[PDB]
């Protein structure tokens, strides 16, 4: 994965 | 005909081999089953033919008529022909207790095979013996007590009433004529053949000759030495035999099977797999199995994400993953994960492989390939497929 | 004296045995058997026998040499040899082929199914060919040849070589006076009367160092072994159902190879070999040495997930029997609970005999610091991961 | 026929075949053939035949015995034998060699290319050497002796042995009076008139059960098969374009081993074998039988994940074709939706032929009961998991 | 997984 | 994983 990878969160 | 000298040595050499074996085709040597100190075998040689011939022989074969049966002479064989005519063989036995084969009661001490002379002029037995012994020596045989004899019946078999050594017949003209004067037509004149194999033995086309223990079967190579031989070794402690091929750099086979824990297997072969667009099952052709084995399959997880259809994982060196489909049609971040299932079913030589990625709900559209909480047959997955064949 | 019969029959078997040897060889003196280089179903080889003499002779034959004339040259007959003499006079040989792709010799296009060597009878009375044939059969037996498949034939030219217009078994020629005369009734001057010799080797025949003598069907190659009175054997069996051949090594306990290759679906492979791998501290890529492949094959690699968590650098997965996992790095640098996961990628590139392996664990955002090995939503080359590496070679 | 015509010819053939036997053997009485131990391209053996008598003779010959007087001693001619008698008198033998590296016997430095054995003529008239040679050739065929060439020759002493100033084939000597008379005119007092009996060492040489004779380069070990006229062969090849030898089994459809080991990077390996595994209900640890390794190799194991979910106990993954996954246990014991994941651990330890395998699936906290198989943030030895178990042996 | 499969959420 | 293992949550 490249550094643009992001996910949803619990915060 | 002009094959008589060959036949005399051929028959005598096969009789000698019979005498040197305790077993023939996995059954006890019939001649060893008694304990009489002497026995004479008939000149018709039925006793040397296989049992599975039109006329039944006395030499055992294996009960199974598939593989090759060790034999000594053909079933239609008749050696009571020619100027030197097979007359029978006089076996002498010694008492012997078998360490592992209860059917044998005696051991062979000596076998002498007699060939009766049927020429009109007896003085030529010397030349005839000379061609026989020449054929004997050409085949790696030494003759034992090679002698010309006159024989007449006895209690069990026959006895040598008169004899002269082959060497004295050729080198001592007085003893020759003295012996020849004794050889009247009423008496039977005979060559007494006892062969001992003194030369080494060639490997034979029927496979009846085994390589000697610790010997190497070698090929000439332009590579020189120590890389061109193979052999079968024994481990005395672990009671295992090894076909040692390690002198050869590569063993190159086509199909290959081996045994693991009682099962027969072919080596696992692996492929790198991803699903294409569209959420369909992926078909992988089953490998062709050797006879008696059947197809096996396993898929294992290599890479995955929750992007589902919004991905390209088909490069082994980099992964393209563009996030999870949102219900408002946009692409958002990668949603969180709850499971991965990899399933496979074999139908008509094709493995149908399906996958699902379970992800958090409340994110995906209500319908489509990626819907509810599932990414169906997702592209955001690379798996390794293993195939093999087993029984 | 009329034992020139036997001596004539001796020469018939001598020449025929050498033709059989040549017919059994794929290579002669390290070169392809010239007769295998073509693709026709039949070929007739001439009676002058140049095709069976060495190329390096005063007159050049068709049989190849190595090229270095100091080497030993396998040969079949002397170069001054001539078998067109005597009552059974060599007339040529009829080869029949089937096409064949040799797994290791692209030069070979066919394999021999049968060779028939013809000896025309030039005896004074044609009905005595039967008597002459009886001597050939006797001489065959003396050299280990079966002597059971013989026939007398009339041959005449065809578009290719010759063909057998009529044939009668040696046994019918001797035992069936009616069939004999009916055959002889056909022996006109336009045809050639000949003995047709097809040799088959009994099981007594010795194995030869050039390999021209094949093991009999269902026979075993065996070694005496220190197992005592046990012999351990191998064989090549053919199964009629399935139409496949098998090299049966199952009588030996272990086959011990060095390099080993096999085929799957026409493709060549080496067996997969596996290692247990983790990344060492510091978020640096992993280097794994590539196996050395057999010539003509190329390296393959695959990494598969064994254990993982979202602890990133806060982990020790290097023991196969226990996993140490201390949670996910928080924004203030402390170790918190294990974040939730969204993906794992394993990547690999082969550069100069080394597999460079990298991995990423994607996790929920808003937990990691902005910078570092574990930052954003990614744990880079994490320790919180164990993978199995599979390597093999293929073409 | 069983009567001797020429008794000189009878003796010549006997000596001739025993020279044939001697030349075809690499080993005699368990020891290297003395004539192979040197590196000269030519060597001449004396007419007294010392070189052909056994070392255990009253006067010592050159042929080795086993050293043990209990064994049968292979022999070629008797100790008192002398063949310098009769009209054709043994004069010596010219062995010609080529350099040779034996694949397994460093004592062998050359191989025999040909033997020419000379029998000088002593009859009253020189032209009768034609008749005497004719009895030798006839007696040879009567005794099954195959030489490769018969010639009438004139020989003269050399620095080493002899050389042939002139030679004429036996056939041209009897059929061409002009060549015959011209030839005899060269028979000056310094030359010796002789019959030359020529042995050529070919591929026919017999393979020995002691393995002392090597297969020729690239020759094929073959089996007859029930495909009829099909032949199935193997061989040991060398490809210089990579300097490697190959045991080529590709002509056979399947190689079938029992045990099988190969090498990768100097280490010895067995093939990797796989099983599909799930845990039994109840969260109990998993036991897998360790495969039997060949002695001197050790067991290895790796488990890789195939399928998983966070259902814990509320699942059945044991079918390879479908997965039953019923959600995560909630605090009240009911089955809820599938919780989110943070890790999977797979652990394995070998204990007395048994691989003890445990697993954990880490999930989001605050969902599971406080106690039980699925509790806190852990699903223990869960049913919601299928893994592939790989085993192999290595040193 | 069949289509009854569902998960918790960060929504 | 040992029993000290814990994760974030959606609750
Ligand atoms: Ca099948
Ligand atoms: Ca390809
Ligand atoms: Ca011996
Ligand atoms: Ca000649
Ligand atoms: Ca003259
Ligand atoms: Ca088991
Ligand atoms: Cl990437
Ligand atoms: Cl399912
Ligand atoms: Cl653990």
């Amino acid at each position: 994965f490249n550094d643009n990878y992001s996910s949803t969160s619990t915060v | 005909k002009s094959s008589n000298a060959f036949d005399v040595i051929e028959l005598s050499s096969q009789i000698q081999r019979y005498a040197s074996l305790s077993k023939i085709n996995n059954r006890t040597n019939p001649i060893l089953k008694d304990n009489k100190a002497k026995e004479f075998k008939d000149a018709d040689l039925k006793w040397l033919k296989l049992e599975n011939c039109p006329t039944a022989g006395d030499v055992p074969t294996t009960g199974n008529n598939n593989d090759l049966q060790d034999q000594f002479i053909a079933c239609d064989a008749d050696y009571r022909k020619g100027d030197l005519s097979y007359f029978g063989s006089q076996f002498e036995f010694s008492t012997y207790v078998h360490p592992s084969n209860p059917e044998i009661q005696r051991q062979i001490k000596q076998v002498v095979s007699y060939f009766q002379y049927r020429g009109m002029e007896r003085a030529f037995i010397g030349d005839a013996a000379g061609y026989v012994i020449s054929e004997a020596k050409k085949k790696g045989f030494s003759a034992q007590d090679y002698r010309i004899v006159l024989i007449e019946p006895d209690r069990v078999g026959y006895f040598e009433s008169n004899a002269i050594s082959y060497e004295e017949f050729i080198e001592n003209p007085s003893a020759r004529e003295n012996f020849l004067l004794k050889a009247t037509k009423d008496r039977t004149l005979a060559l007494a053949v006892s062969l001992a194999q003194t030369g080494e033995i060639a490997m034979q086309r029927d496979g009846s000759v085994a390589f000697l223990e610790d010997s190497e079967l070698c090929w000439d190579t332009a590579a020189g030495s120590a890389k061109s031989c193979l052999s079968v070794r024994y481990d005395t402690v672990g009671n295992k035999t090894e076909l040692d091929l390690k002198q050869i750099d590569v063993v190159s086979a086509k199909g290959l099977s081996f045994e693991s824990d009682g099962k027969t297997k072919t080596p696992v072969v692996s492929t790198y797999e991803t699903f294409q667009d569209g959420g369909r099952a992926k078909t992988i052709n089953a490998i062709e199995c050797p006879t008696g084995l059947n197809n096996r399959f396993a898929a294992v997880v290599s890479s995955f994400s929750t992007a589902g259809q919004n991905a390209n994982f088909s490069s082994e060196s980099a992964k393209d993953s563009q996030g999870t489909t949102q219900k408002d049609g946009s692409k958002g971040p990668h949603a969180l994960l709850s499971g991965i299932s990899l399933n496979w079913t074999l139908t008509n030589k094709v493995w149908d492989v399906t996958a699902s990625i379970g992800i958090e709900s409340g994110i995906l559209p209500t319908s489509g390939i990626d819907s509810g909480s599932l990414l169906r047959n997702p592209k955001s997955l690379s798996f390794i497929a293993f195939q093999w064949c087993e029984n």
